[PDB]
RNA sequence: UAUAAUGGGUCAGCGACUUAUAUUCAGUAGCGAGGUUAACCGUAUAGGGGAGCCGUAGAGAAAUCGAGUCUUAAUAGGGCG
RNA sequence: CCCCGAAAGCUAUUUAGGUAGCGCCUCGGACGAAUACCAUAGGGGGUAGAGCACUGUUUCGGCACCGAUGCAAACUCCGAAUACCUAUGAGUACUAUCCGGGAGACAGACUGCGGGUGCUAACGUCCGUAGUCAAGAGGAAAACAAUCCAGACCGCCAGCUAAGGCCCCAAAAUCAUAGUUAAGUGGGAAACGAUGUGGGAAGGCAUAGACAGCUAUAGUCGAGUCGGCCUGCGCGGAAGAUGUAACGGGGCUAAAACUAUGUGCCGAAGCUGCGGAUGUAUACUUUGUAUACGUGGUAGGGGAGCGUUCUGUAAGCCGAUGAAGGUGUGU
RNA sequence: CGGAGGAGUACGAAGGUGCGCUCAGCGUGGUCGGAAAUCACGCGUAGAGUAUAAAGGCAAAAGCGCGCUUAACUGCGAGACCCACAAGUCGAGCAGGUACGAAAGUAGGUCUUAGUGAUCCGGUGGUUCUGUAUGGAAGGGCCAUCGCUCAACGGAUAAAAGGUACUCUGGGGAUAACAGGCUGAUACCGCCCAAGAGUUCAUAUCGACGGCGGUGUUUGGCACCUCGAUGUCGGCUCAUCUC
RNA sequence: GCUGGCGACCAUAGCAAGAGUGAACCACCUGAUCCCUUCCCGAACUCAGAAGUGAAACCUCUUAGCGCUGAUGGUAGUGUGGGAUUACCCAUGUGAGAGUAAGUCAUCGCCAGCU
């Protein structure tokens, strides 16, 4: 008898709006476990890291700063 | 400014996309010639089925 | 499944999606913001019988209001219309 | 009789060969380019590969460190092709979506590719992805659901081709030009073994005389000789039980084998030709007419009919100058 | 019924806010004191930490301290993610009342992802709902909340173990035991290399460590045929084939 | 031309080494009276000022030492069609990682002082 066989639900990450998109507040961009994509101008974090629009535009991807971060932006 | 293209074996058993080129071209059933404008387009169908179509250039 | 898987020795006759009630949808006919009677009476498929049923208004658990109504301190916001 | 046409999946279940919601089929209504294929433009990635910068692991040196050197599904300093999302656009196509009536199905199979498991076993088992069967006939595979070619509306004693073939069984070249093989290899198999034969690139010795043989390095003779590397086709390794039985058979050797090139032909229910039927749509602004595109089908869904018994039409019509029934023939 | 680990909690601060601060390791010196307690100075360097398993993260540190505090609020909520249903997740912004800041401001529990249980039936607090003639009341509704290892965790009952060789029915070759089939790990047979043994001498005869095959007599693997029946361990009689 | 503040950008821009700067600016600097401060300490934070020094620090310049950037060509992988099954070959499209040549001691913006 084996000692493994567990498993837990899958949770469906991942990237749901890409670069080049319009969005309208509120529209969830990244579903992420840690901040793997960092918030810029218009784009709001919530308590799970998740990244949201808080304004109608367009998502932009950009590396930005001195550590070389990864920024999602919304363009108005 | 237009080219003919005729098909030159069956699409029975092919790839849905091939498929779909070969009807977004026109080509109906083996042996069909179709004249078509020489856009890139249009070339993009004819050159994912190359392999079953014949172009007179 | 040729299968060495099942069933039939052969012929003739019989042998299996019905009936009642309710409900929903579609066709078709009458009437139409209206439609329709049931039991019953009736020398009786007629003609009477309007009790009742469906439609015509929603919201709310409900009291209540009503083209609005519920929630709320709120004429904000939101849900059903 | 006509039209369309699945699934063997997900989720849950005292559930696992049942059932329910969703996915997939059909019919009616609404609504038309909102859809798809391809091109261009924008976007995120951590797989294949690779690497040692972290985590582990590995060998050899020097003094845990330094220099060389390997490995990894649960390592990453890096990192594609594809796939996926969005916008714009040409051409082609009855596309997409919404609301309702009716389902069936929830035992799958093989093959290729990426993998887990298994022994890099199984016509094994479990996933992802594509094709076929399932529910699909024809031709090629000797015979052979799942391979290759190809999707059967009906008829023809017409033609062209696909896969595959062209000496006879058996349709079409005993076709043409160059080579290779001698093993019936072709028409079953390994490590390994061998002066079998064809081709190629180098190297050594040699007519002031080479190799072998032969006489005591010299000497007779009289040209090539020697040892490796790469490569084409062959040989041995190779033992089983009913009967040749491991080209389908006959048979095949300047092939009817293999390699390369060319010109013809055969070959399907594919395509074309002629005749006929049927479904859908556009225009003829009744028509029943032309054009264009369709007509393989299991579970299922939709449409249209043939015959049988009885009631009215029917106190009608047919019938002993012969009804029903039975048995032939023609149409 | 593939390879590896965790959960069925904890915390009134380990929550909020304002201000403030950086770890780990190594080397030098310094009483007990050292491998390693505390002090001081350097060197290089995220290798520390984050209540807890791992992963994705963490400088405006999400790590670490101090003062004040209760936003671990009430009514909501544009818009999305995920999804058979039932469920689950993120959320700007508006109103009221707060806490910390001089202020711009921050705060609807904790870096996040586990720490859980539908419906029925009952208990408790509230209630400008209902109240079977009427006024009350009982009971019911609404809002908040409590009682599950219902852990077989979508939970058939509030309540449940065994035997049958004395047995029976409906089914299955959807699924085992015999024989057949596929496979060949195992089994049996053969070959390659050759340390060595053989007084010298690998190969007369053996032959270590390793490698490559054949057969289809063993033990097995699979579950394709047969469960509307393919009905046998040995002996007897009679055989036929392989090498 | 020098100095200060705030940004763009985040190593071709960084580290390391060497050398320069005092008019103004900045930095050290004086001590601690009132503000304010240290789980001790005027070390930091804070106040009130210029007796000294550009020593340290910060800036500026030089160097390819460490680091970083990095072709071309080839190789690996790979979509489609075909041929094979130790995982290759052909046609077509695409194309790394490593390494090699080579490059680099950044480049811009706003405001204010001193010549």
């Amino acid at each position: 008898s084996t000692k493994n066989g567990r498993d837990s639900n899958p949770k469906m990450l991942g990237v749901k709006v890409y670069g080049g998109q319009t969005v309208t507040a509120g529209n969830i961009i990244v579903r992420q476990r840690g901040t793997e994509f960092h918030a810029g101008a218009n784009v709001g974090m919530g308590r799970d890291h998740t990244l949201f629009a808080t304004a109608d535009g367009v998502v932009k991807f950009e590396v930005k700063g001195q550590f070389g971060r990864r920024y999602v932006k919304v363009e108005t | 400014k237009t080219i003919k293209v005729t098909q030159t074996k069956s699409s029975s058993h092919r790839l849905k996309n091939h498929k779909l080129c070969l009807q977004g071209l026109g080509l109906r059933r083996i042996g069909h010639t179709v004249e078509v404008q020489d856009t890139p387009s249009n070339r993009g169908m004819i050159n994912k089925v190359y392999y079953m179509v014949s172009v007179e250039e």
